[PDB]
């Protein structure tokens, strides 16, 4: 039936944290119960095993500082990370393998973040303009991850592109938003990106013209 | 009167690691160099004992495994064939041999004849053999003989192919534990 | 011990046939599964290299035994467009790099835009070079200053539009303002087989 997961959070180099896999539909102690990483863009690696009688294997990668546990009472699986890096960020699954059958049933994943930065608001940047016009905010020096870019209060939908965000050696993100717009508009219509970072409470709107 | 040990090291078949085979070896003398010196085995580890006596009783277990899985027949080793096929003790005197036998045991297609048990809800104790066919139980609901979701076969086939890699290959294994028999 | 998925990325249509196909280092015999992930949990598909897991489609396959594994859609469907995974079933599970089938369509060259430096950023004390690539997926940006760039590059790119089925690209040079002011033309040159000849496009410091 179901395998929920909880747990994940930011946190900082040599920090712990621990993840909850709470499961109904099947016996997390009668199972082999495993857990699955997705660093970001980079695919699956697997982590962990509680077999149904005890015995815990792990990568070579977590061995010392990663312990799988289990509550028969509350169905939950859990994964205690200690020591943590920045090489353990990654959305974490949890699932149920029969080991010949496949993993079947999956967890719908939490994300480890572990990063040195502080909670940075974005600094908003004018992509301006000299057929066809290309016009864009820079949302620059930003972390944690959430944001959004809106065009026009939402009125500006055709055209945009909001990039994937890219994370600097700072420890600190930057993505661009474009809109290509007809060039005759340019002196005739207003273009204002919204920019929205939660987690600093920052919203900002920026002008952008010629 | 020698010990009958070429019954057990030349056996044409040997037993899946599920159901694994005991002889028991006793009044009999036995001379442990012919099977040191046969430079036909891939595992030698005497645990307990040197290569070099007397012993109540000597029992001789035999089956067939992985290569990548042998490790685990020794004292203190965790993992399927260890925790629910067959379990060496802590305290341990004894010696483990172990040999390919992918010209024996392979089959072009598999060898579907090898099971073991990938499935079972408690580490065996040492010396246990399980030769249940009972259907798992992996959830709440009871399976009543039948396989489905949740309710499975606990064993599975090693479908060894002479193209399997020699960790995956066949390795057939003696156990020699020792507990009326005395060198030469 | 060493898998690899050979297509990391395929193109295709509604109603094609995609091959998708794994190579183990050493013999597995039938022990391998294949996963679908739409950008959200792996789902099974296949368990032991031919078998389908209940209420995969029937367009689904699984062939192999040994050192090579393939999956096959007979007729893509509109919902299996996604990201597909190859796995070793052992003690030790290991994944494949993934394939990503992907929508086909003609090719479209690339809109390229520099956008120069904000006066804003300049008084912080760093300079960002933008180069937008719009509508074009494997194209290639270098950024020239004074006909000469690596290491101080970093690009995005956006997912398949659901319209035009096209692919956009950022790529932003960060240069301190300092070693800004020490060089006049940037240039960002795109090289996309929708473009016959690369295409430069430059600015001057101060214009
Ligand atoms: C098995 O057969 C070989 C044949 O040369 C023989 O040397 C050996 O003593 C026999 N038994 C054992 C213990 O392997």
């Amino acid at each position: 039936v179901q395998l929920v997961e909880s747990g994940g959070g930011l946190i900082q180099p040599g920090g712990s944290l621990r993840l909850s896999c709470a499961a109904s539909g099947i016996t997390v102690s009668s199972n082999y119960m495993t857990w699955v990483r997705q660093p970001p863009g980079k695919g699956l690696e697997w982590v962990s095993v509680i077999y149904s009688g005890g015995s815990t294997f792990y990568a070579d990668p977590v061995k010392g500082r990663f312990t799988i546990s289990r509550d028969n009472s509350r169905n939950t699986l859990y994964l205690q990370m200690n020591s943590l890096r920045a090489e353990d960020t990654a959305v974490y699954y949890c699932a149920r393998d029969l080991q010949v059958y496949g993993m079947d049933v999956w967890g719908q994943g939490t994300t480890v973040t572990v990063s040195s930065a502080s909670t940075k608001g974005p600094s908003v940047f004018p992509l301006a303009p000299s057929g066809t016009a290309a016009l864009g905010c820079l949302v620059k020096d930003y972390f944690p991850e959430p944001v959004t870019v809106s065009w026009n209060s939402g009125a500006l939908t055709s055209g945009v592109h909001t990039f994937p965000a890219v994370l600097q050696s700072s420890g600190l993100y930057s993505l661009s938003s474009v809109v290509t717009v007809p060039s005759s508009s340019l002196g005739t219509q207003t273009y204002i990106c919204n920019v929205n970072h939660k987690p600093s409470n920052t919203k900002v709107d920026k002008k952008v013209e010629p | 009167n020698l010990c009958p040990f070429g019954e057990v090291f030349n056996a044409t078949r040997f037993a899946s690691v599920y159901a694994w085979n005991r002889k028991r070896i006793s009044n009999c003398v036995a001379d442990y160099s012919v099977l040191y010196n046969s430079a036909s085995f891939s595992t030698f580890k005497c645990y307990g004992v040197s290569p070099t006596l007397c012993f109540t009783n000597v029992y001789a277990d035999s089956f067939v495994i992985r290569g990548d899985e042998v490790r685990q027949i020794a004292p203190g080793q965790t993992g399927k064939i260890a925790d629910y096929n067959y379990k060496l003790p802590d305290d341990f005197t004894g010696c483990v041999i172990a040999w390919n036998s992918n010209n024996l045991d392979s089959k072009v297609g598999g060898n579907y004849n090898y099971l073991y048990r990938l499935f079972r809800k408690s580490n065996l104790k040492p010396f246990e053999r399980d030769i249940s066919t009972e259907i798992y139980q992996a959830g709440s609901t009871p399976c009543n003989g039948v396989e489905g979701f949740n309710c499975y076969f606990p064993l599975q086939s090693y479908g060894f192919q002479p193209t399997n890699g020699v960790g995956y290959q066949p390795y057939r294994v003696v156990v020699l534990s020792f507990e009326t028999v005395c060198g030469p | 011990i060493q898998l690899t998925q050979s297509p990391s990325f395929l193109s295709a249509s509604v109603g094609d046939r995609v091959t998708i196909t794994c190579r183990a280092s050493q013999g597995i015999s039938n022990f391998l599964a294949w996963y679908q992930q739409k950008p959200k949990a792996p789902k099974l598909l296949i368990y032991a290299a031919s078998t389908l897991q209940g209420g995969v489609p029937s367009t689904f396959s699984g062939s192999g035994s040994g050192t090579e594994f393939t999956l096959t859609i007979s007729s893509l469907q509109p919902e299996d467009f996604a990201t597909y995974y190859c796995q070793h079933l052992n003690d030790y599970p290991l994944f494949g790099g993934g394939t990503r089938v992907e929508i086909k369509r003609t090719v479209a060259a690339p809109s390229v835009f520099i956008f120069p430096p904000s006066d804003e950023q300049l008084k912080s004390g760093t300079a960002s070079v933008v180069c937008l690539l719009n509508n074009f997926r494997e194209a290639k940006v270098q950024w020239k200053v004074d006909n000469a760039q690596s290491g101080n590059s970093q690009e995005s790119v956006t997912e398949q539009d659901s319209k035009d089925s096209t692919y956009s690209l950022s790529s932003t040079l960060t240069l301190s303002k300092a070693d800004y002011e020490k060089h006049k033309v940037y240039a960002c040159e795109v090289t996309h087989q929708g473009l016959s000849s690369p295409v430069t496009k430059s600015f001057n410091r101060g214009e």
